[PDB]
């Protein structure tokens, strides 16, 4: 049994502990938000803000340091500085639950802010140390790793996929059960030495990648920082690889989604927790499944056919979500075909993410790999930036059918986006 | 989110009553709203609940028929319609909310309660 030690297998198993100590960590401030501030949604609101932000000003200067520096150094370094932060916020998130009754009654109102403002502070680094790692480990490691094979490529890819979708639906369970079981103390005090451990083994594990693989060793003071984002940004735009990559961010200006534990659409309006979590794991399978979805189709269709294909499906699933809410309390009818156009539509649409991610990692060259996944993430958080706007302006319920249009709206702009990209490329149907 | 009861007193048996739940920071369209009767001497008991996603009713096998639970989203209350009550029903009846919160934290929320008295 050599592929317990394979690349590929520590490779897995190094992204396995990652997400879930990502995942909990999300957990956890979701519940630093939740127990401390009511169901606000101008907190969370702000808090995506800030990160989108950040990660849309950021995402060239961390690809072209990606870019610019050794693989290992960069993994080691993104490593240590997102386990860092999460451990740092994991120890204030104790804190502020040990004196979550002092900040509520006793206390001055500028504390709770302040606290809310350092939790901010150190998930917008987190953030944007999981970026980094994202970045190279996924682009890099994984391109190198698959090296001229493309079906191990798009199976690494789906197993990626997979595990993010699992850990996603498993790590809330598990910090939810630990934090009832125990206390929210003992829950924040066990993701932080989950995340120093996870730290341990992480850097083991991307030096013991490192060794397997050979090929992974060849590869106003801010004017420089400005020239590096305008240059990353203008090569971005002279990609071949670039219609796919903007209805890629374009996909992200949805409203309809339940992968979310905050920041969700649904939680905000007040949707009750059974639902949200029934919705949350139907999500999750049908991801999963969407995932097998597009590793079948990649080898009877091309990769471009794979992407119409997902996208295809998507539009007709928002299309029964549309036709849900065009349809005259709420009659329980809407609401179930409501639910199952935005599971169908993610099972669709992961087809078309790992579509656009095995296209970047396979059209684009070493030398710009960095820079360009990096603006495609500023991309991403850019139209994430937009989608939390939206939600900001238009707080009323009596507004969510227009949110809904608007997102289906901007999915299919997003797929005719790629489209043209399939006519720039095949020709052929 | 707490919410409040209204509606409570002393009425002849046989009577009607109507308790009214007033709910504040969470609306009462998308959560299961539930009532609870706590009778002198002995624990709470389950007495009607409602749906989520839709409108059903779920009323307890030994107050089924002679009870009504109805929502309104607009003024996001919930009245339990109470007839022919039985002098066994004189209790404090408490409004609950189940599951209430983000994906997976979720719990319970209840009210004040109000106290429903029946002599004959
Ligand atoms: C408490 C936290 C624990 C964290 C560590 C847990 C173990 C790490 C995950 C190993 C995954 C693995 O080994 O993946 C195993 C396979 C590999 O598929 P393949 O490469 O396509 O196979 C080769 C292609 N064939 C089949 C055509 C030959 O993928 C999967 O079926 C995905 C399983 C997801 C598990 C997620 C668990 C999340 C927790
Ligand atoms: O379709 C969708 N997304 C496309 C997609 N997803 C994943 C892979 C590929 C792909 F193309 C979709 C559906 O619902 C929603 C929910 C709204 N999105 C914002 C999520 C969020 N949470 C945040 C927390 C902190 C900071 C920033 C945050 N942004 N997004």
């Amino acid at each position: 049994a050599d592929y317990l030690t394979s690349a590929k297998f520590l490779l897995y198993l190094g992204h396995s502990l990652s997400t879930w100590g990502d995942r909990m960590w999300h957990f956890a401030v979701s519940v630093f938000l939740v127990e401390l501030y009511g169901n606000s949604l101008l907190l969370t609101a702000v808090y995506g803000l800030v990160v989108a932000g950040s990660v849309l000003v950021l995402g060239a200067i961390i690809g072209d340091w990606v870019d610019k520096n050794a693989r290992l150094k960069v993994a080691q370094t993104s490593l240590v500085v997102q386990n860092v932060s999460v451990i740092l916020c994991g120890i204030i998130l104790m804190m502020v639950f040990l004196h979550k009754h002092e900040l509520l009654t006793m206390y001055h109102g500028w504390v709770l802010t302040s606290c809310y403002i350092l939790i901010i502070t150190i998930a917008n680094i987190a953030n944007l140390a999981s970026t980094a790692t994202a970045i190279t480990i996924q682009r890099d490691w994984i391109v190198v790793v698959a090296g001229e094979d493309r079906s191990k490529l798009a199976n690494m890819n789906a197993t990626i996929r997979r595990i993010d979708q699992l850990t996603n639906i498993l790590a809330p369970m598990a910090v939810g059960q630990i934090m009832t079981f125990g206390s929210p103390v003992i829950g924040c005090g066990f993701i932080s030495g989950w995340n120093l451990v996870s730290m341990c083994v992480e850097y083991v594990l991307l030096w013991k990648v490192y060794q397997k693989t050979p090929a992974l060793a060849v590869k106003s003071q801010m004017a420089e920082p400005f020239r590096t984002f305008r240059d990353g940004w203008v090569s971005y735009y002279n990609q071949p690889v670039f219609l796919a990559g903007m209805g890629l961010a374009f996909l992200y200006m949805t409203v309809l989604g339940f992968d979310c534990i905050t920041t969700g659409y649904a939680y905000t309006q007040g949707l009750s927790g059974s639902i949200l979590s029934i919705l949350m794991g139907a999500s999750a399978i049908t991801g999963i499944m969407g995932t097998v979805a597009f590793t079948w189709l990649r080898r009877k269709c091309g990769l471009v056919r794979t992407g119409l294909i997902s996208g295809l499906a998507q539009l007709s699933c928002l299309i029964l979500c549309v036709i849900s809410v065009f349809m005259p309390s709420v009659p329980i009818i809407s609401v179930s075909l409501l639910f199952a156009g935005v599971i169908a539509a993610r099972i669709g649409l992961w087809s078309f993410d790992l579509t656009v991610t095995q296209l970047l990692q396979e059209n684009v060259i070493e030398s710009e790999r960095g820079i360009i996944n990096g603006v495609q993430n500023s991309m991403n958080y850019l139209l994430d930036l937009l989608h939390f706007i939206m939600v900001i302006l238009a707080p009323n319920p009596e507004a969510f059918g227009l949110l809904v249009l608007i997102s289906v709206s901007f999915v299919a702009m997003g797929h005719i986006m790629y489209f043209r990209f399939a006519q720039n490329t095949l020709g052929n149907k | 989110v707490q919410l409040v009861e209204s509606g409570g007193g002393l009425v002849q048996a046989g009577g009607s009553l109507r308790l009214s739940c007033a709910a504040s920071g969470f609306p009462v369209a998308w959560n299961e709203m539930r009532w609870y009767r706590q009778a002198p001497g002995k624990e709470r008991e389950w007495v009607a609940a409602i749906a989520s996603i839709g409108v059903t009713t779920y009323y307890a096998d030994s107050v089924k028929g002679r009870f009504t639970i109805s929502r309104d989203n607009a003024k996001n209350t919930v009245y339990l319609q109470m007839n022919s009550l039985k002098p066994e029903d004189t209790a404090v009846y408490y409004c609950n909310v189940k599951d209430y919160g983000m994906a997976f934290w979720y719990y319970d929320y209840w009210g004040q309660g109000t106290q429903v008295t029946v002599s004959a």
